[PDB]
């Protein structure tokens, strides 16, 4: 097990640990979240009490380093930061285990929504997205825009999620024009797959995090970059079944796991509807399709 | 953006631009197969593209074998019509080729995008006027140049004969589209109009008679009238 201290909670905050949300009031004791099942990566969020304008939060791994949380009454937010003195992180955490001024992580033996929702989401990755690299663990937050965003003013704020545009040479071979517009396989296969990110978990790891940052922090550039790496599968003829299959569980657990009042924002009616009825791999989705009918058949 | 009427001017403004209709690409004659099914036979198109400041006309000859062994006719005229303008922008000088090129169909806009893509100076727009070009097949010597043709091939033209000679690219650009407006309601009676007084005659060099200013007015007084009367014998008024 590992744990997130936190110095104390001095201003009133909902604080989030991947699928989860819970409450603190001004100056309740409260000196973090023991119990983080070792293993993948996390991502703790806030939203402060008096300004539901900015989510923010940290990506992290234990594995990485010892972390904590201490609120910045200059910055105004919980900044997370590293203790490179183990032993006395190490020291800490037990007053704070004694004492019972933790919450307990739940570890529930009967899911696996945060395993399957990180499945091909890895540390070293996420930093090359959010860049930052003086410290182990990435910040992202509501108002951060994509490198793609800032194109159409602060670049080192960017999620430099991959490029993606259907109407690029990137993506269209010079003489296949009507092809490789109607058929994406070339641009997802040659460019993306073997070309950018070299393995479809490398995809799918970028997937999953622009799916999470739009659900966790409403980020609007991440959940087009999400709707844009689903449609580009769908989009193209040729996918390697085992990525078929694979996405069909992704997606699943996404749309699980979403809020149901929160449907209209980030999802796309036009990506799905194409998605799920009228491109190639209407028939590859047999359980995205399916949950997505019995909870909202509105937007079909 | 959209050209609409509200922006109707800039046509006639001295940036370079190009309408596309794409209307008389793809032409077919259903029939019936011994067995009663039905089949369509494929007939020789044209691309319509037209500079409406200089009345030129690049009509691009679609040839029936263009077509041969290939599916989806009608999804694959667009990808055609957006290849062959591409080609065109690309052969011509720089200093020639059109800032704008203005689709008459908004199922075109991707297509030509895509084939653009190493223009990205040239905008590529809609129009929100119902401009009555698919009637460019009713002037006798455009039908005439596209059915025979055997190969494909390039013909250059210009729609406004001598016109801008005397009047306006605004004006020569209004008489245009009353004649096809007007070929499109009712080619007989439109036809009639042009041809009642033998003694005017097409210039070979000419699409259109050699009319005076005077019998201009009176013509297109007629082609007005027609365009009105039509209205009310669909919609008796
Ligand atoms: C003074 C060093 N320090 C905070 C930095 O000023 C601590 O020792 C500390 C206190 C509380 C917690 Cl949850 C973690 C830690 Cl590391
Ligand atoms: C699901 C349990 N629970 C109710 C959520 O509204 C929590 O508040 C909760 C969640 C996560 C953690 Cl680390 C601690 C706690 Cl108390």
């Amino acid at each position: 097990m590992n744990t997130v201290p936190f110095t104390s909670a001095p201003i009133e905050v909902t604080i989030g640990i991947d699928q989860y949300s819970f409450n603190v009031k001004e100056n309740q004791p409260f000196h973090g979240i023991k119990d983080i099942p070792i293993g993948h990566v996390h991502v703790i969020h806030f939203q402060h009490a008096d300004n539901s304008s900015m989510r923010y939060g940290y990506w992290f791994d234990c594995r990485m380093g010892n972390f904590y949380i201490q609120y910045d009454p200059k910055d105004g937010l919980y900044k997370m930061m590293e203790e490179r003195d183990g032993a006395k992180f190490e020291n800490i955490v037990h007053n704070f285990k004694e004492r019972q001024m933790m919450v307990s992580y739940p570890k529930i033996d009967e899911d696996d929504t945060w395993y399957n929702l990180t499945e091909f989401v890895q540390m070293d990755k996420i930093r090359k997205i959010v860049r930052k690299d003086e410290n182990q663990f990435s910040y992202v937050d509501s108002s951060m825009t994509t490198v793609q965003e800032n194109e159409l003013s602060d670049p080192a704020h960017s999620l430099n999620y991959t490029v993606i545009n259907f109407k690029s040479r990137e993506a269209i071979r010079p003489g296949h024009e009507m092809e490789d517009f109607l058929d994406k396989s070339y641009y997802l296969n040659t460019v993306m797959l073997q070309g950018i990110f070299k393995n479809s978990s490398n995809y799918f790891g970028e997937l999953q995090f622009a799916f999470l940052n739009a659900m966790f922090f409403g980020n609007y550039g991440s959940s087009l970059q999400w709707h844009a790496m689903i449609e580009l599968i769908c989009s193209s003829a040729t996918v390697p079944k085992h990525m078929l299959d694979k996405l069909d569980e992704i997606l699943y657990y996404q749309i699980k796991t979403l809020p149901e009042q929160y449907s209209d924002i980030l999802l796309n009616e036009r990506v799905w509807n194409i998605c799920l009825y009228s491109s190639f791999q209407k028939n590859s989705l047999h359980n995205t399709e399916k949950i997505m009918e019995n909870k909202y058949p509105e937007l079909l | 953006g959209a050209m609409n009427s509200s922006n109707y001017a800039e046509l006639f403004n001295n940036d370079i631009k190009l309408f596309v209709d794409d209307t008389n690409v793809y032409r077919v004659t259903v029939h019936k197969t011994f067995e009663g099914n039905v089949a369509t036979k494929a007939i020789n198109g044209c691309i319509f593209t037209l500079n409406p400041k200089t009345g030129h006309l690049f009509l691009k000859i679609i040839h029936t074998s263009v077509w041969a062994g290939q599916k989806r006719l009608s999804q694959l005229a667009k990808w055609k019509t957006a290849e062959e303008v591409s080609a065109l922008v690309r052969s011509l000088p720089k200093e020639e080729q059109p800032k704008q090129i203005i689709v008459t169909r908004k199922a075109m806009l991707d297509p030509l995008e895509v084939h653009m893509l190493d223009f990205p100076n040239i905008a590529i727009r809609p129009t929100e006027l119902r401009l009555p070009f698919s009637a460019a097949m009713s002037i006798d010597k455009l039908s005439d140049v596209v059915m025979k043709a055997t190969e494909p091939q390039m013909v250059l033209f210009n729609i406004y004969d001598d016109w801008l000679d005397r009047i306006s690219s605004y004006t020569a650009f209004s008489r245009l589209t009353l004649l096809l407006r007007a070929l499109k309601t009712n080619e007989e009676s439109a036809k009639m109009i042009l041809l009642s007084d033998p003694t005017i005659t097409i210039k070979s060099y000419h699409l259109w008679p050699s009319f005076t200013d005077e019998q201009w007015i009176t013509i297109e007084s007629q082609m007005r009238d027609l365009i009105l009367t039509e209205y009310g014998r669909k919609y008796n008024v």
